[PDB]
């Protein structure tokens, strides 16, 4: 519609919370190949 | 461990010339020495922010620590950022942000400062990461490796205890799990009184900060021997411009201004390629507390002398001035 | 094994249109012949610099000229034409000083990726290194770096031992979970349920040193085939 | 080494392995099952 230039603080992330608990633990069922390049 | 470097700018035309003069046309006579000289100076910036991005910014997702902190009798307080400060800082890194004296950027207001020599032509940039945004990079980093281990560094975050992370933590270096379970308040007491003795050690002595202090003091001397040139004559009658123009002639005066010239953009060249150097320096240290931080913070190295001298068990980053402590 | 394989298969797939599209994935690559062509560049553009003399040309000047004052102007270009060739070689050792700390680590990375399996983390890609396999690229390296990324979690209530008959009882190279009723043993790394029998968990001290421990029954491999 | 039940483990069924070769495990409890 109307394209121009903004400004905007610098976003670190997404904001995440790990719920930890004293009798808590997380064992994953599945898995993922990746293959990452690097140059 | 150095992470960053101050970022400079160096004008040609208030440096060489005194920015009053008509100079400015017999500069062009040399041609493109600025031009490289800039480029070198925006890559050599470009590269101070590469480098804190290399270091500080490894994970992605922002991990927040729960309201109620018990993690097994293990006291966490030095390095967990304090909410009564509005700089959001641990106990720790204030310690180590009050003892870096280099000349902060935070006042309001604009007899004079050492940043006088701004008005000689030497600016300073200011970094693209701020303080308060590695104090929440190593919150982020602080609240995955208590709570998820080594799960928040190879994929998702999986929760664990702490005494049963620590259990696992111990499998890595040849020590059973019986040893911790009969034994956690001797390990929770001992890690207490160690983490105790950080801030302890860090009062004294005068020295424990001076690899981040060292840069500050060679990039400070490195801008006193620039303007400390500029009332050098190189061997002409004076180092004022206007002075060889008013005493002598024009014949003459060329042959003595240029001794000058070229004097001053050999000295601004011995500056970049000193600062070049510099930049390698820190960029070669940068890579390794990167590797450090991605070894031992991320995970359980089983390297030796690598993260602390002994069996490394766990370590924590905290935010520094221009560079990174880690606590092994 | 064909989730696995057909999952790698995919993995690869997608590199190549990871490496057909963006426009900017070979950049540090780019960036080496651009430095060299610009410093070369600025090379040839600093030869038209009179350096305070009357012509930047070294014929029109001897011509010009008589042997004695043409001295003076024909070292104000060698001493600037030395000096570019001086800054030039500088960048040039500082650059070729870049490239070695670049190969020094691109070699140490074909040692302990490509020729074996590294241990450390974030070195050989984002998670567990599984494998890595390099591949030809003009001044330079690229190496394709197989991982093992976990997915799928599922959260569980654990517990560091069990008490059977007043002994605590450690996973060996496991760890306790449960789902509600039972309590399992079960890898660290994948969600694979087994039984508490005594060749899963080793026998280390009592029932009171032990913070958080639980009650369940220790199964043996041995009993069931001793009472009949 | 002989096959003996101390240096393998049991997982599952064998039909999901692709190229399984059949023999014996040696199970060293009942040559000395006396009881
Ligand atoms: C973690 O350690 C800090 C520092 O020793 C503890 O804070 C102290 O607590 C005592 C007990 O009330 C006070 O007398 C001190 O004034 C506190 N010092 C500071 C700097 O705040 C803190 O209590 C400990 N937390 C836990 C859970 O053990
Ligand atoms: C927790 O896991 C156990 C073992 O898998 C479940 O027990 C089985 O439940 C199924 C379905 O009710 C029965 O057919 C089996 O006979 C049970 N086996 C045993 C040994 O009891 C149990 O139901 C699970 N609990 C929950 C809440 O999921
Ligand atoms: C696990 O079992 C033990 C018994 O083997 C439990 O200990 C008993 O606790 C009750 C409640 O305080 C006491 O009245 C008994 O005298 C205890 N027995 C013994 C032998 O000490 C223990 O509470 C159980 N734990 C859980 C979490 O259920
Ligand atoms: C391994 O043993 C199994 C069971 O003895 C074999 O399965 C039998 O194969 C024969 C020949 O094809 C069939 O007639 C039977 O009906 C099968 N029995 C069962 C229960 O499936 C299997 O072929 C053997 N494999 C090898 C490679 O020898
Ligand atoms: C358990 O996992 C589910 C699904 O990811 C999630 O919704 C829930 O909040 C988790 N609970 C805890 C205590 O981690
Ligand atoms: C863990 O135990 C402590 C001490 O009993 C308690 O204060 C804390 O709330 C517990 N944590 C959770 C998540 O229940
Ligand atoms: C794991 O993921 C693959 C691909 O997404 C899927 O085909 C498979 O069924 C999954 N396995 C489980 C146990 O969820
Ligand atoms: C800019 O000017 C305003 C008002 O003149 C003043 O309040 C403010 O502090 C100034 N900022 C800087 C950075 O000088």
């Amino acid at each position: 519609a109307s394209q121009s230039i903004i400004a905007y603080t610098m976003s670190l992330g997404a904001e995440n919370s790990v719920a930890y608990s004293n009798n808590s633990i997380a064992i994953p069922t599945n898995f993922t190949i990746s293959v990452t390049t690097e140059i | 461990l150095p992470v960053s470097m101050t970022k400079t700018s160096v004008d040609c035309t208030m440096y060489i010339c005194g920015d009053s003069t008509e100079c400015s046309n017999l500069l062009l006579q040399y041609g493109s020495f600025c031009t490289q000289l800039k480029r070198a100076l925006t890559g050599i910036a470009v590269e101070q922010d590469k480098n804190t991005q290399e270091v500080f910014a490894q994970v992605k997702q922002i991990y927040k620590t729960p309201p109620i902190k018990y993690f097994g009798g293990f006291n966490f307080s030095q390095i967990l950022p304090d909410p009564s400060k509005p700089s959001k800082r641990s106990f720790i890194e204030d310690l180590l942000f009050n003892k870096v004296t280099l000349a902060d950027a935070g006042f309001i207001k604009q007899r004079d400062l050492i940043c006088a020599q701004k008005f000689k032509g030497l600016t300073v940039l200011p970094p693209l990461l701020t303080d308060e945004m590695i104090a929440q990079y190593t919150s982020a980093l602080l609240a995955g490796t208590i709570t998820s281990g080594w799960t928040f560094g190879a994929g998702a975050a999986l929760q664990i205890p702490f005494a049963m992370q620590m259990a696992y933590r111990f499998n890595g270096i040849g020590v059973t799990q019986n040893v911790l379970y009969e034994n956690q308040k001797l390990i929770a007491n001992q890690f207490n009184s160690a983490i105790g003795k950080i801030q302890d050690s860090l009062s004294s002595t005068a020295s424990a900060l001076g690899k981040l202090q060292d840069v500050v003091n060679h990039n400070a001397q490195a801008l006193n021997t620039l303007v400390k040139q500029l009332s050098s004559k190189f061997g002409a009658i004076s180092s004022v411009l206007n002075d060889i123009f008013s005493r002598l002639d024009p014949p003459e005066a060329e042959v003595q201004i240029d001794r000058l010239i070229t004097g001053r953009l050999q000295s601004l060249q011995t500056y970049v390629t000193q600062q070049l150097i510099r930049a390698a320096e820190i960029r070669a240290s940068a890579n390794l507390a990167a590797t450090k931080m991605s070894e031992c913070v991320l995970g359980q190295s089983k390297r030796v002398d690598f993260c602390g001298k002994g069996y490394h068990l766990m370590s924590f980053p905290q935010s520094a001035p221009h560079g990174v402590v880690f606590l092994h | 094994q064909k989730l696995i394989a057909n999952q790698f298969n995919s993995a690869i797939g997608k590199i190549q249109d990871s490496l057909s599209s963006t426009a900017s994935a070979l950049g540090k690559l780019q960036d080496v012949v651009n430095h060299n062509a610009q410093a070369l560049n600025t090379l040839v553009k600093q030869l038209s610099s009179k350096f305070g003399a009357i012509s930047s040309v070294l014929n029109d000047i001897f011509s010009r000229l008589d042997p004695p004052e043409a001295e003076v102007q024909i070292d104000r270009l060698i001493t600037g034409r030395l000096q570019s060739l001086q800054t030039y070689v500088t960048q040039q050792l500082i650059r070729a000083a870049e490239i070695r700390a670049s190969a020094n680590l691109a070699a140490t990375k074909m040692s302990e990726c490509v020729l074996g399996q590294s241990k450390r983390v974030d070195f050989c890609g984002k998670g567990y290194h599984l494998m890595s396999f390099p591949q030809s690229a003009p001044h330079g390296v690229v190496f394709l770096h197989v991982t093992y990324v976990p997915a799928q979690e599922k959260n569980f209530t654990t517990a560091p031992a069990i008490c059977h008959d007043g002994k605590a009882h450690f996973p060996r190279e496991g760890v306790f979970v449960s789902n509600g009723t039972h309590w399992f043993v079960t890898q660290r790394n994948f969600y694979e349920p087994q039984i508490i029998t005594t060749d899963n968990t080793f026998v280390s001290g009592n029932c009171d040193v032990v913070i958080g421990i639980v009650n369940n029954t220790v199964y043996d491999p041995l009993q069931p085939e001793l009472d009949s």
